[PDB]
């Protein structure tokens, strides 16, 4: 019989079961749901999207990410529960391709649903999408091009990615300036892949192309009163001490006395020990002391009496970064000043950008942290900056990693889609009539892509199928005109481990969404 | 003959339960059991996991 | 379906049962007959979760997160159920899961189909108690046959194929079947990096298995020390160290402290320089023992602060805190290490050893992690597991969890039956046999047990594509004309039949458990004739 | 577990009863260090031994799981002890299980 | 299955007038072709009712009589012919008389 449909019923009242052909037809269209949503934002002409939140703040987002927007919406069916957190995890794992994963795995759930109704078993057809993976694997792993040898080739493949990862984004307007800015701030970072070292101020105003990287550093903290302004050849100790009535760790330590001039004179003490942890400081011949913690006013005057600015309350993240930028070390421990490290920069002044000062630090040491200050007319425009911004910086250090380089316009997806199709023409049985699905939906990603402009997406898939089974293995789209081209010329490249995670991550989550044969769901807790 | 003896009225009290196809089994255990406990025959000295 | 209905002879009220008109109740062979209809339902939405062509099962809690499996246990934990023997159907799962690891889909579908056989001898008016008799002594023949046709296999370290083998059968019907013979390798390595040999014991708190979004399947790996979700303490601190010396602390790198309610009094300038310079020397003091004790490393339970932080960095001693005490058990067994609750009492002996302390990374994260491995000899080990999202990670987690259970069990008893529905074929014409042989009323008790071991074959083949009915009777057929209880339903269509040939392998113990398991349960519900409830 | 029972031209008989499912081989040795007079398969493939071959009518009956021998062209040196060798079950080496042997 | 086929075109991109368009064309082709696999045997009394027989037979075969399928093809054929070429399907009543087998019907 069955759970759900049976003379009784076994569950309690708020549950359900779907079962096999109502299971895969739920579970395919919220896949197909999910991934023609997060479609029309692929490729250059990719469009954005209104996220418009429903809770009381009613937060707006305008946004082209394709994990933003899966993250950023209600989703209730669970093989589309699937798909958002397989885009998460491609967010996480390198920072682009969320959108062409997504798309990927529902397209590979179309056919699947497809083949289910041409009475295809759902292992035979994951059979034959394993042996295809393994196929479209191999193909482009043997397309890959590496060029992190030659300095200037790499440095060429760097700008070509981080232009092809900001075509899709708001950024293409300014893209010749954003791709300078994302690889000299990646570049800055010395082979480190810390993208916190990478600070990202927005500020409102401006225009997009007003944006730059700061040659040396800023800080959107405050210095002391009576403390100066502008410092050159600044000795810099950067701390993490106290200096906020710092008392003495002891904790039943309590003040019992019977007089008040005796308290006055354990107060008087007090202050004295925090002189003196001022003077231990200033010995180590400095005129920046960068605290993360507070500083109070006391210590605030004595730093001003000697001369010293004085920035308190920046964060674990601050220290972190001017640290990286001068050279200097974290302190807590003032005993041994000889084995401190200061950190320097020619210059330290306060500078405006809109209407707010920040502390400026030029001529710097090493500058293996970066600030980017970002300018626009709205906030959604900002935002959307910086998650553009950050999809490239986290593509250029995966591909300081691998130098690994991919050919894109749809030339990566075309030729495993060959090798699938060769696979599948070698192939007996319904395995190559699965196989031959999976390279339909390898396929239908350039598709896509030339949909989003306004193309004759079959025939331009056609010629693209036609160059790649002649043998022009570079062969891609030139979006400029409409037309095929050669990716290597253009300078259409991407990173090798996104275009492998994407494919693999795709096929692995169209699997575990074909596994299911039955849909269990537990009452609400509501 | 007191072994065999409460071992059948063990057997025969066990006769009625899921444990019938194993009563020679549980009853033997349980005449092990009471036997080796002290002149209260306390069930506190009876550990049941 | 009532408690009580008369309300008298005379017209006064008749209350004997506390709310009886909101109560309900079934009694005989009605309630026999909604009992089967329960298991039986719990069983065939089981039977299609089992084996290799086996499909999984998308699970939704209370909370709308979602689990794909194909665990039977977890499938039927995860499910709402309101029906008291499907919740027995539940139990009985998990029972075969915590003593097995194992079959907890063929004990579900075992037993639904030994129900549905006592269906239809209800139906023909036996006594339930007499079909759960004929089921015990069924179910005794089934288990002598199986002790019979059993196999041994060698559970030693030099030659681990046959462990292997074992463990990719586990795996064989689970979505980690991708990286099938990565996963048994890893399954066998850490049972037997992890394993009392002379006991026979394997606890499995000394396998850490750690499941982390980002990478591939095949990036899953076993590390022969620990891993943890910590980095070192100060930022500017060296990721690696190699032949690190490592101190394993209980004791914060603060100022001590007294249990007992403590009030420490200053009352003068004096009193108050010299509690300074008491902090100062305690800060510096465990700093130094730490350092006299040759270590190279320090790894705290309790966290510290900000003068320890930068005298360990200082001083050149790396350092994680806010380690766990199961974690920092785990690593003091793994380096060999001592646990150490106070730095008076640290020395160069209680010290751990580890060729690599390394700090990882997961791409575009900020997340790290600590790996501690090149030990000389761990008795403790992790499973580090990747993937391309949650869901596949949970289900590699558990599959994992399956295979290291299997291993368990070798390592427990290394007798070994052939599967593909082999030894349930055999078993079944074990039990025909006999039943031919027995003249008392449980005959026919005895052909529907047959009858229900013979559901594994034909779910197997069902799931596979194959006609259950046609394949079932082929394999049957030649299992008693050329005699080899291995042969059985070539699920993988390899084209033999023949199990011991395809490395199709279970454990003794876990297809024992499963015929015991079904047959109490079954007998347990069939003794049960009336059901009260609200 | 498997007991096994032994009964110019003669016939020795060698029969086993036990627990097992199947006996997948049955052989006649003869002890000297120990040798096989000949062997027989479940699929009636037998092969002989070298110094004594062809004159061989070695016969298993299935149906009660017992093989006989028939050896003609006797000679004093076929004079010894003649043990029967049964591989049960799986054929494991600890599955071998030879007969207290027949002296002539 | 048209209209599933013309969804897939849609999203090809294709206007839901060119393949008005092609569709108007292939209706064309299939009619012609139809008209020309087309066989008559009006004439030859012998064949004609070895055709309506086929007709019955096939009409009959995807419903509940085709159990009795030559049964109630014989019943149609001479019920049909009982008309001399009327096509009056009043003149034929149907009976429904509950019990007996449905191979107790006759004509
Ligand atoms: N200038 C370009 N010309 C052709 N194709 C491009 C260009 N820039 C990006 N693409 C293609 O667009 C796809 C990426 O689109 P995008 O919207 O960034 O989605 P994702 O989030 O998956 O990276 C890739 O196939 C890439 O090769
Ligand atoms: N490669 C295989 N060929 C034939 N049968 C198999 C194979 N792998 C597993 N099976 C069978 O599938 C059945 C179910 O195993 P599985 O679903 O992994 O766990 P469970 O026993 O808990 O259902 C087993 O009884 C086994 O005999
Ligand atoms: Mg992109
Ligand atoms: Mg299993
Ligand atoms: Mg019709």
């Amino acid at each position: 019989a069955s759970l759900s449909l049976a003379p009784v019923n076994i569950f309690k009242a708020g549950a359900d079961e779907e079962r096999a052909e109502t299971a895969r037809l739920t579970s395919f269209i919220g896949a197909i749901a999910i991934g023609d949503l997060v479609k029309s934002t692929l490729g250059p002409k990719g469009m954005d999207k209104i996220l418009l939140s429903s809770g009381r703040d009613a937060s707006l987002m305008v946004t082209n990410d394709g994990a933003t927007i899966l993250k950023n919406i209600g989703v209730d069916n669970p093989a589309a529960k699937v798909l958002v957190d397989m885009s998460r995890v491609q967010d996480d794992e390198v920072g682009d391709g969320t959108t062409s994963v997504t798309v990927l795995a529902a397209e590979l759930l179309r056919e699947a649903e497809s083949l289910i109704a041409k009475k295809i078993h759902p292992q035979t057809i994951i059979a034959g999408w394993r042996e295809a993976t393994k196929a479209a694997r191999e193909a482009l792993l043997s397309s890959a091009v590496d060029h992190g040898s030659d300095e200037v080739k790499f440095r060429q493949d760097l700008m070509n990615i981080a232009g092809t990862t900001l075509s899709s984004k708001l950024l293409t307007h300014h893209k010749d300036h954003f791709t300078k800015l994302a690889v000299e701030a990646v570049l800055r970072l010395k082979g480190s892949g810390n993208l916190e070292a990478i600070h990202i101020i927005k500020k409102l105003g401006g225009s997009l192309a007003d944006s730059y990287l700061d040659e040396g550093f800023l800080l959107d903290k405050k210095i002391g009163v009576n403390q100066p302004k502008r410092i050159e050849n600044a000795k810099i100790l950067i701390a993490n001490t106290g200096m906020d009535t710092d008392k003495i760790k002891i904790f039943g330590s309590r003040v019992r006395v019977d007089s008040t001039a005796k308290v006055a004179e354990i107060e008087h003490a007090e202050k004295e020990k925090m002189k003196e942890k001022v003077e231990r400081i200033l010995k180590h011949g400095i005129n920046c002391f960068i605290n993360r913690q507070l500083i109070y006013n006391y210590p605030e005057q004595l730093f001003g009496a000697a001369g010293v600015m004085a920035i308190e309350h920046a964060d674990f993240a601050g220290v972190e970064r001017l640290a990286l930028v001068t050279g200097g070390e974290i302190a807590s421990t003032f005993d041994h000043p000889e084995l401190v490290k200061l950190g320097s920069c020619k210059l330290i002044e306060e500078v405006m950008i809109g209407e707010d000062k920040l502390i400026h630090f030029s001529g710097v040491a090493l500058g293996e942290a970066c600030t980017i200050v970002l300018r626009g007319a709205t906030q959604q425009i900002l935002d959307e900056a910086e998650r553009s911004l950050h999809d490239a910086l986290c593509v250029l250090a995966q591909t300081v990693k691998d130098s690994r380089t991919v050919y894109g316009g749809g030339c990566s997806e075309m030729l495993m889609a060959h090798a699938v199709t060769q696979l599948a023409n070698r192939t007996p049985g319904k395995e190559a009539v699965a196989m031959e699905s999976y390279a339909k939906a390898l396929r239908m990603l350039p598709t896509i892509i030339a949909d989003n402009a306004g193309y004759d997406s079959a025939d331009l898939v056609a010629q693209l199928r036609a160059a790649h089974s002649e043998g022009n293995t570079t062969a891609g789209l030139d979006m400029r005109e409409g037309t095929i081209g050669d990716m290597a010329i253009l300078g259409i490249t991407e990173s090798f481990q996104v275009k492998r995670q994407v494919l693999l991550s795709a096929a692995e989550a169209a699997e575990v969404i074909l596994r299911v044969d039955n849909i269990i769901k537990a009452a609400p807790r509501k | 003959e007191q072994r065999k003896l409460l071992e059948k009225c063990a057997m025969t009290a066990l006769s009625s339960k899921l444990i019938s196809q194993q009563k020679a089994f549980f009853a033997k255990m349980v005449v092990d059991a009471v036997m080796m406990l002290d002149d209260l025959l306390q069930l506190k000295m009876i550990g049941i996991k | 379906s009532m408690g009580t209905l008369a309300f008298d002879e005379y017209g006064r009220p008749f209350l004997i049962i506390k709310d009886q008109d909101r109560k309900s109740r079934l009694m005989g062979l009605e309630a026999l007959k909604s009992h089967i209809m329960a298991a039986k339902a719990v069983a065939n939405t089981m039977r299609t979760s089992l084996g290799p062509n086996g499909l999984d099962k998308m699970m939704v809690d209370k909370d709308g997160d979602v689990t794909v499996t194909n665990d039977g246990a977890t499938i039927l934990s995860m499910m709402d159920v309101d029906h008291q023997i499907a919740k027995l159907m539940v139990e009985l799962s998990k029972s075969q899961d915590d003593e097995i690891g194992d079959g907890t889909t063929g004990v579900v579908v075992l037993a639904g189909a030994l129900l549905e056989e006592a269906e239809q001898l209800l139906d023909r008016g036996i006594h339930p108690i007499r079909i759960a008799d004929g089921y015990e002594q069924a179910a005794r023949v089934a288990i002598e046959h199986l002790d019979k046709i059993s196999d041994s296999v060698l559970v030693d370290i030099k030659d681990t194929e046959p462990l292997i083998q074992t463990a990719k059968t586990t795996l064989g019907s689970k979505v980690v079947n991708s990286c099938h013979r990565q996963m048994a390798e890893i399954a066998v390595n850490a049972v037997l990096t992890v394993a009392d040999m002379e006991r026979r014991d394997v606890d499995f708190e000394l396998i850490k298995v750690e499941g982390k979004v980002g990478g591939r399947l095949e990036d899953t790996k076993l590390i022969k020390g620990v891993i943890v979700d910590k980095d070192f303490s100060h930022p500017q601190m060296p990721k690696k160290v190699e032949d690190a010396k490592i101190a394993i602390l209980t004791c914060p790198f603060e100022p001590p402290k007294p249990k007992t309610k403590h009030k420490l009094d200053v009352t003068s300038v004096e009193d108050y320089k010299a509690l300074q310079k008491y902090e100062k020397e305690k800060f510096e003091e465990m700093i130094q023992q730490i350092k006299e004790t040759g270590a190279n490393l320090a790894i705290c339970q309790w966290g510290f602060d900000d003068e320890a932080n930068h005298l360990l960095l200082q001083n050149n001693l790396p350092a994680v805190r806010w380690v766990g005490g199961p974690e920092i058990e785990l690593i003091a067994i793994a380096t060999g290490g001592r646990i150490v609750p106070r730095f008076s009492e640290l020395t160069a002996e209680k010290l751990g050893f580890a060729g690599l302390v390394q700090e990882i990374s997961f791409g575009t994260t900020k997340d790290k992690m600590l790996v501690i491995e090149q030990c000389k000899n761990s008795r403790a080990v992790t499973i580090f597991i990747r993937g391309g999202n949650k869901m596949i990670i949970e289900e590699a987690k558990r599959s994992l969890h399956d295979a290291l259970c299997v291993i368990r069990n070798l390592i427990r008893d290394n007798r070994v039956v052939y599967g593909g529905g082999a030894a349930e074929i055999s078993c079944a014409l074990a039990v025909s046999q006999e039943a031919d042989k027995c003249p008392t009323l449980e005959q026919y008790a005895m052909r529907a047990f047959a009858d229900a071991l013979e559901v594994i074959p034909m779910a197997l083949s069902e799931n596979s594509g194959m006609n259950p009915i046609q394949t079932m009777t082929e394999v049957r057929a030649r299992q008693v004309k050329e005699m080899n209880p291995a042969l059985g339903i070539d699920c993988l269509h390899k084209g033999t039949n023949d199990m011991k040939q395809q490395h199709v392998i279970e454990t003794l113990i876990g297809k024992k458990q499963q015929i015991s398991l079904a047959t109490q349960m079954v007998r347990m519900i069939l003794k049960i004739d009336d059901i009260r409830k609200p | 577990q498997v007991q096994l029972v032994e009964s110019g031209s003669l016939r020795l008989s060698c029969g086993a009863s036990g627990t097992f499912f199947r006996i997948n081989d049955m052989g006649w040795y003869r002890q000297k260090q120990r040798e096989l007079v000949a062997s027989i398969t479940r699929g009636g493939t037998t092969d002989y031994a070298d110094s004594v071959k062809g004159r061989f009518t070695i016969s298993r009956d299935n149906a009660k799981n017992t093989v006989y021998l028939q050896m003609n062209s006797l000679k004093p040196e076929d004079t010894a002890v003649y043990y029967c060798k049964a591989n049960r079950n799986w054929g494991r080496e600890w599955d071998d299980y030879w007969g207290q042997g027949t002296q002539v």
